[PDB]
């Protein structure tokens, strides 16, 4: 029995060969992003909101090209609070029914596997009617961007960015054909790959009011 | 050497709970203070017992 | 062979499971928030250079505590700056091999799910003298960050985050045993994964500067 | 006492069923509520208690 | 029912294009059509298959 | 068509580049240009040629 | 050329050494300096060796 000795070894080797594959991390990478991300957030809120005060008082004291971009300002301000906040209520919907550990504070990233809590979004290759009203959503907040923010030289910049980030057409796949656009990056994932994302766009939005705060201070 | 009994018997349970601790540690499903890596080492340790003490008699 | 059947079906079966095992999805998110980290590391360290240029232009104004606070932040500029750069050259090696595809502008990430590039950084139950540097500059950070930036109440919050970021100590697994700090983070990742968490190391070096600046002014 | 019909059928449907969910874990195409994991799990799982019960018998 | 020369080239076949199937999934490279993913997929359905039908005719 | 003669040796060729692959990837080297992924895509690869060249004897 | 008592003492001692220096690698504890992976090195290695100086024998 030759390859027999060798096959009865090397099945357990393999053995330990898949649990050092499988045990390692790879999805709980999300967690520290997702806590940086979320970090983030928690510092950005705070610097945007001294940001806001220092335009309002600044528009208080000197009005007129202050007062317009703190009107500007307390407009995006507003759609950025409610996307923002959407944005969470989508997020606590991805992480419905995950608790954290009690004493780390920390979630079971090993866990939150599967994203079979926002299946309400799809219906085989289209969507359901909660997906239809957040592609409405962020439909909605990009064009109340664009109309907040007029067609100045200082903002087309961001105008133009927040195109590119928040672009909502088919992106093509591997194959090539066409794909929608929360089937292509939320059907499938990971929860905690969708409150990372979900984040990210957080981030991305109070980025954008960021951009928009110290530019229209500086204008 | 041991019986023939615990032989058997050792190799089939030893190659059986190694499998179900790859089971335990692909799945992420422990019930109590198992968590698969202590079944996973003690079907390890049971079939090193198994490859130690059988390497004495070459009988045909 | 009565059972012996099952046992080679059970070699099969984990040599075939030997292969990849992240999926077609979730290495695209390590994808997409490498972008992401990027840009955002990008638009950090180019406005750090205005935070900086406005702290020592402060500092050549009056001197004083503003002056050790523009000492200070040169000092873990330079150090974050060396850390930078290094992990920088970590994450071209992470990310050397694969060719980043033109026009668009992303590499594929399809393709880069093997961390075959970072296999050289340690001998499998610890580092080699590979990546022992990458532990001692790390150590070297802290302890650089620590010495520099040092018996002081308003950056001990700075430092404890430095020092809770960085525990270059062993972790423990989801079982609770513990393993090297680069064996945990980086041993058999997606190479995509590993350029997302070193280019998250980036953003949290980029994030140390932020807000020591930010402690220096404040 | 698992019957020599049964025995059988679990000694194929099993390897059939660990094969076709190791196929649905390398690949992730998961047709509807199996999602490959759990067709993994039913087949490690009865191929442990396979692995175990086939130990009780010495029979040469 | 098939033939048991049958049986065995089908599954040393299988097992060997589903080996290759998985170098192709480790490595991306993939000549034409094959794409690896596929070819480990039609691997491991056709063994399967294998040790489908071979549960039912209990001889021995 | 094949001889008895190199049988053997193929077999037991390939247990050996297969173990010594194995052995690469589980211990992480750095000879040459391989550490892995590169001596496992030899040995696998050789492996495969084995399961193929593994039902051509099917006498019983 | 060995004995074939010694290539079986010396495969069941070799698999007994890098099944619980695997048992080491999935678990990391090291005693002394026996730091598991030189331990499965010596034993893969050693393994390796009788798989290459067993493909020489064309008994039948």
């Amino acid at each position: 029995t030759p390859r027999q000795k060798m096959i009865n070894l090397m099945y357990l080797v393999f053995i330990a060969m898949l649990a050092m594959n499988v045990s390692k991390e790879v999805i709980s990478a999300f967690g520290l992003m997702n806590e940086k991300f979320e970090a983030a957030n928690t510092s950005s809120v705070t610097t945007n909101e001294s940001l806001l005060t220092s335009l309002d008082q600044k528009a208080a004291e000197a009005k007129g090209e202050f007062a317009k971009a703190a009107e500007t300002a307390h407009k995006v301000q507003a759609a950025s609070k409610e996307f923002y906040d959407y944005i969470g209520t989508l997020k606590t919907q991805a992480v419905k029914g995950f608790e954290v550990d009690k004493e780390t504070g920390k979630m079971p990233y090993e866990a939150m596997d599967r994203g079979d809590n926002i299946d309400d979004w799809f219906t085989g290759d289209g969507y359901t009617k909660k997906g239809n009203e957040i592609i409405a959503k962020i439909e909605k907040y990009k064009s109340d961007i664009k109309a907040a923010l007029g067609t100045d030289k200082k903002y087309a910049g961001i105008i133009s960015e927040v195109e590119k980030k928040f672009d909502v057409s088919d992106v093509k796949n591997k194959e090539g054909i066409k794909e929608k656009y929360l089937a292509y990056h939320f059907k499938g994932f990971p929860a905690i790959a969708s409150a990372a994302k979900l984040s990210a766009w957080q981030n991305d939005v109070k980025k954008t009011e960021a951009d928009v705060y110290n530019s229209a201070l500086g204008k | 050497l041991l019986s023939k009994k615990v032989m058997n018997f050792a190799y089939g349970m030893g190659a059986a709970v190694v499998i179900v601790g790859a089971l335990f540690k692909i799945t992420h499903f422990e019930i109590g203070p198992l968590t698969g890596t202590v079944m996973l080492s003690i079907g390890l340790l049971t079939e090193a017992l198994i490859f130690a003490l059988s390497a004495f008699e070459p009988v045909e």
